[PDB]
């Protein structure tokens, strides 16, 4: 049946086997096969064993070619052949992999049929040049009001989700992945960001739930997951964001705009880690390879919005960095702070608060900020920020006889933490981001109680989409708050607070 | 199994071809692989233990590591200057630097080339780099006075000559 | 003709075999051709056996061991020329600004040995700045380093742009910003910005010369970068007489590049994760940094810390060829001044009573004890009350706040961005300035008087203004 | 330097004999010479094997190589040279491994293809002949290089057969194919 | 359908260990003789291509 198709595909292979160079493993210890042969082998070059194993050729010595296997060394022993396939790492790119689980090498891990994809495009390629980008004024909408207003991001840039372990890290990325199904399914294809989700290190049963999850809102169609299990090789895993950044090029080439969301580099540093080890390469500080730094640099700067001359698209990217201790002064974090535009670094006390998103306001910053801002929200949330700097200094003023400002500041405070809250895994839409936070500059959410200002907002949107849908549509739009907009937001809003 | 200095192949290939290269390896020494400040000459069999020896690029050293069959000399001098299998003659003598009465208001380098050019060092000798430390029977204590002109460092800091006093 | 077949490939560190006595020496560049057009490589040992060790700048991916390498003969020689003044050139010396191939005079090697004892400089010289803040609390000496601190964007870079507009007017000199492990969208922004601002006009003239050293570039060519520059600056200053100021960027990002390629000699880096070689490589940058007879390069440079550490041995080596440190406060910013630099943080070791003229040391010291007791006086002040000061404090705290005012003082680049074109100020009248200011002349004139205005002829102009 | 780079450790001593005997162009005496003591060390087997271990002296070792230019005095001089080096550099271990490589290298610089065609079975000198001939035919021989070609059995190979020489093979196995098999057959 | 695609999975593994012992018949069988003739035949007419 079945069968009787892979019995004609193996009929279909009987290919000339004349192997211009061979290889002979002279000793395999450690997954650092030396071999006898090679000649003319191009350095990373993929090589195919006896055994079957993939390889990549780190060293060249003069007298061994110490291949890295990507293999499993079980089936590997001295003297193995060692096929020189003669072609540097390549996976498919192209818009074959939306809605695609697949390893490095392209395989499908999900078996969603083989990958079919416009190309197979090398993994590691140089960074765009300074006249090849063109600057970011792009915003990009992750659904979570606070990292739209707070940290407004933009396209083609570079900026970090740092924060502590198993906060559900992966949680807060999650999000903004499906506030952009929103988005996808508008025509614009600057509006269609094609995620890629870099799952590095991370279980195959967790995956299979994040995989579920995607399923359950319908996401796999835009998304792509590039996946590095646990169990994934450390060649794998260290060349998992070059491969997926290769796909990413399809897209950013095409003129079209993706975000890659590097899950998480910490992982990808214990890969390299061990590869260097291995090849007995001196480890850098922190016991983290020297040239860890020029790694992940050559990586993150591929992120990036290209010139209009070169079509004005982007690979936008979001970085994931564990921090074992909250330590943003671990010698990763340190590195990779620098290197990027922009953190964000989730408060793990917030968290355990329960206040979820958990976000640091004062440890997050973007560089690009609110050049990537909706000017409806801009407008509306110059004001948020200042507020929230009083509510810093005012919630030690929680410790009370106060000032009747400081204590204004710190009941308008209050309902405006537990207002940029949102439960996990259930984005917004920008039409109803931009009203609610007008309601609290304009202090009507300060009298409505904290704990009415839930059945608030819910009601309130449902008001407002029953009042004016109309307004809220054209806020949608225009994109702009205009005084008359503003007048009649501050109407309704008083009309709903009677109610 | 090992790796001797003998067996670069060039130097093999003169043991091969006979016997090596006429007793030139006793006084002068070809310069074998260099590069990190330090040199590997073959030769120079007749090297005192920290001679100074003049490398054909004008660089001198100091050899430090005498070793079977080579030695490690210390280049005093950039590497740029100084190239493989260079022809090293021996100065003959241990690192000296001249010592004198006129280096009174010189400036000199550490080998002692006068780096304000106020010509050349009108130095009595050369005397050697190192020169141990008088020891209890040539000592004497100390009773003259240095004054610094700074109170503190000369009511609560007496010194006087001869002495070893550090300022930290 | 010297050419070798790649012996080994492992990571960056190419080893060359050269046919017997046809060997080259240390420092030279190797061109290997190759469809990448070229990889040079600079020799950095001899392994003997004919054999050499080199490290690579272009990326040495795909490399194919035996290929036959060139041998140049020396290092890297790099265009340089009036010419070269508005290109943003790599490593190897080659147009990245994409305007084609760099109009170019002659060329020269990229390292180059400090100028002898004789031709350092034998007497102090202080460089014409024109941000008062800097001419009084840290003025600019010719062949110094001055060592930034503070954030970027608002705060250093249009600082840097200021300091090529003053240059220019100070000397008609130029300058080379070369940008260490610089994220190539915030250059592109900055070259994009520095065309905007005019100070590279290719429309027009371009003083400051761009070579930026994108992280993504190898760790040899970020390493490589700082020596091509200096010998840009060196051609001007030598060779055209000029006097220039020469941006650097991070050098810790100089510091880091320099680590690694050590690392990978096998080179035992020494505590803190830094290269054995530390000392020398910023010995032989930083003494080319100097007044020459013919010329004098003054660089400012950018010193980023790693984790606010002073005591990590780079950066102790940084202060220690520092002459100056400008440390630019946002609360400064804050304040309505821009310039953004924080006086009572921002020192200079040439400062000096004679250094400066007497007259200017101690109106400065007065200044000093100013604003130092105006800020300690601030604090218990606010607290207890306004009225709380005495007639004497209150006289100080009058004339403080007019001295806080009189810093702000546009910069000509930020005539666009703050809106008000520049006031420049020239170093002997910022002294007269504030003279009068503790005379209290203008202690009679108000406080935002003095608020965005430059010297003592402007803050006539605007006591007049304000009132009027 | 001499043709056929080698890039043996301890093979270096070859290399260098190859070079330095090539220069005074006694190559040919070379390696008939070293056939011959090599021959000798063939038939000294006791003490010429079983004192190959390393305990000798410096004065032991050179009495060892007396006694062995005492049993045959056909020796390139150059070689005698060498006898020396390896005596002094205690090199003993390695030393029928020089005396191959220089036979490798000297063979490579006269010419001569090795090769052999490992195999389930032992195949045919009609096969053998064959495949020689076929292998002459292809333009694999280019002349200058001769051949050696030396079916083996070997269990291993299972399926096909498989031709190796000039570092060129055309690999026949089963295994492959049953991989192939497999996999899909699972998925 | 769920047991449908398990069994359909489950066949291709039951046949699959059949398969093995087809592999052990053609490699006891002097059909590993007659195709070895084929395979010496086929690289010595491919090769010679080379």
């Amino acid at each position: 049946e079945v069968s009787s198709i892979l019995e004609e595909r193996i009929k279909g292979v009987s290919d000339e086997a004349n192997l211009n160079e061979t290889g002979r493993v002279l000793a395999v210890g450690d997954g650092i096969a030396r071999v006898f042969g090679l000649n003319n082998i191009q350095a990373e070059e993929l090589v195919e064993f006896s055994s079957g194993v993939k390889g990549m050729a780190l060293n060249l010595e003069p007298g061994q070619v110490g291949i890295v296997l990507f293999g499993s060394d079980r089936l590997v022993k001295e003297g193995e052949l060692v096929k020189r396939t003669g072609n540097i790492v390549d996976v498919p790119v192209g818009p074959g992999l939306l809605g695609r689980v697949v390893d490095a090498l392209g395989n499908p891990i999900d078996g969603k049929g083989p990958i079919d994809a416009a190309g197979r495009s090398r993994a590691q390629v140089k960074a765009p040049g300074i006249l090849p980008r063109r600057s970011v004024h792009e915003p990009v909408q992750t659904g979570l009001k606070a990292v739209d207003a707070l940290v407004p991001i933009g396209r083609g840039q570079r900026e970090l989700i740092i924060g502590d372990r198993q906060t559900g890290k992966t949680a807060v990325a999650l999000d903004t992945i499906l506030n952009q199904k929103r988005w996808n399914n508008g025509s614009d294809e600057s509006k269609k960001l094609y995620c890629v989700y870099v799952a590095v290190g991370q279980k195959r049963s967790t995956v299979a739930q994040l995989v579920q999850t995607l399923e359950q809102h319908d996401a796999m169609k835009y998304s792509i997951i590039v996946a590095a299990t646990a169990s994934e090789a450390a060649p794998l895993q260290y060349l998992a964001p070059f491969t997926a950044a290769s796909i990413g090029e399809w897209f950013r080439d095409n003129g079209k705009h993706a975000l890659i969301v590097y899950d998480d580099l910490s992982k990808q540093a214990v890969a390299y880690r061990q590869l260097s080890l291995l090849l007995r390469r001196p480890p850098g500080r922190e016991a983290y390879p020297g040239d860890v730094f020029y790694l992940h640099s050559r990586l993150l700067e591929r992120a990036a919005k290209l010139s209009e001359k070169e079509g004005s698209g982007s690979l936008t990217a979001l970085p994931v960095i564990e921090t074992q201790g909250g330590d943003v002064s671990a010698y990763i974090p340190t590195n990779v702070i620098s290197i990027t535009d922009g953190q964000i670094f989730l408060e793990a006390e917030l968290f355990y608060k329960g206040i979820r998103p958990a976000i640091n306001v004062g440890l997050s910053v973007s560089r690009v900020g609110s050049a990537a801002q909706v000017k409806a929200l801009k407008q509306v949330a110059g004001s948020l920020k200042l507020f929230l700097a009083q509510y810093r200094e005012v919630a030690a003023f929680a410790q009370s006889d106060l000032d009747a400002s400081t204590k204004q500041t710190l009941v308008r405070g209050e309902r405006l933490t537990q207002l940029l809250k949102q439960n996990q895994y259930s984005p917004l839409a920008t039409e109803e981001q931009v009203p609610l936070i007008y309601a609290g500059v304009n202090g009507h959410l300060d009298g409505i109680e904290l704990s009415r200002i839930g059945e608030f907002e819910s009601s309130f949107l449902s008001y407002l989409k029953s009042n004016h849908n109309e307004l809220l549509t054209e806020i949608r739009e225009k994109g702009e708050l205009s005084k008359e907009l503003l007048a009649s937001l501050k109407s309704a809003t008083e009309s709903f607070v009677a109610t | 199994t090992k790796a001797q200095p003998t067996e670069v192949s060039s130097i093999l290939e003169e043991r091969i071809k006979g016997v090596s290269d006429e007793a030139n390896l006793n006084e002068t020494g070809r310069v074998l692989a260099v590069g990190d400040g330090i040199a590997r000459v073959f030769g120079l069999n007749n090297i005192q233990a920290e001679e100074l020896v003049e490398f054909s690029s004008g660089v001198k050293g100091m050899a430090l590591n005498l070793e079977p069959g080579q030695v490690g000399i210390v280049l005093f001098g950039s590497d740029r200057l100084v190239k493989e299998g260079e022809l090293v003659k021996r100065t003959g003598n241990i690192v000296d630097v001249p010592v004198g009465p006129g280096l009174l208001g010189r400036v000199v380098d550490a080998l002692g080339n006068p780096i304000d050019g106020k010509g050349p060092i009108d130095a009595a000798g050369r005397s050697r780099a190192q020169v141990k430390a008088p020891g209890i029977l040539p000592r004497r204590s100390v009773h003259e006075p240095v004054q610094t002109g700074l109170k503190a460092v000369d009511a609560l800091v007496p010194i006087g000559r001869g002495q070893r006093e550090l300022i930290i | 003709p010297i050419t070798g077949k790649v012996t080994a490939v492992i990571g960056a560190i190419v080893d060359v075999h050269f046919e017997q006595s046809e060997l080259p020496a240390i420092l030279n560049a190797l061109e290997i051709k190759t469809p990448q057009g070229k990889l040079v490589l600079e020799v950095a040992q001899h392994l003997g056996e004919n054999t050499v060790r080199t490290i690579a700048m272009d990326g040495t991916e795909g490399l194919v061991r035996g290929e036959k390498v060139l041998d140049t003969g020396g290092p890297i020689s790099v265009p340089v020329g009036r010419e070269t003044l508005g290109r943003i050139i790599n490593v190897i010396g080659e147009p990245i600004d994409e305007r084609g191939p760099i109009k170019s005079k002659l060329r020269k090697p990229i390292h180059a040995d400090p100028p002898s004892f004789a031709e350092q400089s034998t007497s102090a010289e202080i460089l014409e700045t024109g941000i008062k803040v800097v001419d009084l609390l840290a003025p600019y000496a010719r062949g110094g380093k001055i060592g930034l601190f503070g954030g970027a964007g608002v705060g250093k870079t249009v600082f840097i742009q200021e300091l090529i507009n003053n240059i220019a007017k100070a000397h008609g000199g130029f300058s080379v910003f070369t940008g260490v492990g610089e994220r190539t969208r915030e250059g592109n922004d900055l070259y994009r910005e520095m065309k905007e601002t005019g100070v590279i006009n290719l429309e027009g003239e371009s003083k400051v010369a761009l070579v930026f050293g994108q992280m993504n570039e190898p760790p040899g060519a970020r390493a490589r970068v700082a020596l091509t520059g200096l010998t840009i600056a060196e051609y001007f200053r030598d060779e055209e007489g000029q006097d220039v100021l020469l941006f650097i960027d991070n050098i810790f990002r100089f510091t880091q590049a320099g680590s690694e390629v050590s690392a990978l000699l096998g080179r035992i880096p020494s505590a803190v994760g830094y290269q054995p070689t530390l000392a020398t490589d910023m010995g032989l940058l930083q003494e080319r940094i100097t007044t020459t007879k013919k010329g004098s390069v003054t660089s400012v440079q950018a010193v980023y810390v790693p984790a606010d550490d002073l005591t990590d041995p780079a950066p102790a080596t940084t202060f220690a060829h520092l002459d100056a440190t400008t440390v630019l406060s946002r609360g400064i910013s804050e304040l309505g001044i821009y310039p953004a630099v924080d006086p009572l943080d921002s020192k200079s070791r040439l400062l000096d009573a004679a250094v400066v003229g007497q007259e200017h040391y101690d109106v400065a010291s007065k200044v000093q004890e100013t604003l130092q007791t105006y800020k300690s006086l601030q604090d218990i002040i606010a607290i207890l009350g306004m009225d709380e000061l005495s007639e004497q404090d209150k006289l100080t705290v009058e004339r403080a706040r007019k001295i806080q005012r009189f810093l702000s003082q546009p910069f000509a680049v930020a005539e666009v961005f703050t809106g008000i074109p520049g006031k420049l100020v020239r170093l002997k009248d910022t002294v007269a300035s504030f003279k009068a200011v503790l005379e209290g002349k203008y202690d009679n004139i108000p406080e935002h008087a003095f608020y965005m205005v430059g010297g003592i002829e402007d803050v006539v102009a605007k006591a007049e203004k304000l009132a009027a | 330097p001499p043709p056929v780079r080698l890039f043996g450790v301890e093979g270096t001593y070859a290399t260098a004999l190859y070079q330095a005997a090539a220069k005074n162009s006694s190559i040919d005496a070379a390696f008939q010479s070293l056939q011959k003591v090599e021959s000798t060390v063939k038939k000294n087997p006791k003490l010429g094997h079983l004192l190959l271990n390393p305990a000798l002296s410096l004065k032991d070792r050179n009495s060892v190589i007396d006694a062995i230019v005492e049993t045959h005095k056909n020796l390139d001089g150059y070689v005698v040279n060498l006898l020396k080096v390896l005596s002094e550099n205690n090199r003993l271990g390695c030393f029928e491994k020089i005396a191959s490589d220089f036979g490798v290298l000297n063979d490579a610089h006269n010419g001569l293809l090795k090769g052999t065609v490992t195999s389930a079975e032992p195949l045919d000198p009609k096969s053998f002949k064959r495949i020689e001939k076929a292998l002459s035919a292809s333009k694999l021989v280019g002349q200058g290089k001769s051949l050696k070609l030396e079916n083996v059995v070997k269990p291993e190979i299972k399926g096909g057969l498989i031709v190796e020489l000039g570092d060129k093979t055309v690999d026949l196995s089963i295994s492959t194919k049953i991989q192939k098999l497999n996999k899909v057959l699972e998925d | 359908v769920r047991y449908e695609a398990s069994l359909r999975q489950l066949e291709q593994r039951q046949l699959a260990k059949s398969v093995i012992s087809r592999v052990q018949s053609e490699l006891g069988n002097p059909k590993f003789q007659e195709k070895v003739l084929q395979q010496s035949i086929s690289e010595i007419e491919q090769l010679l291509s080379k």
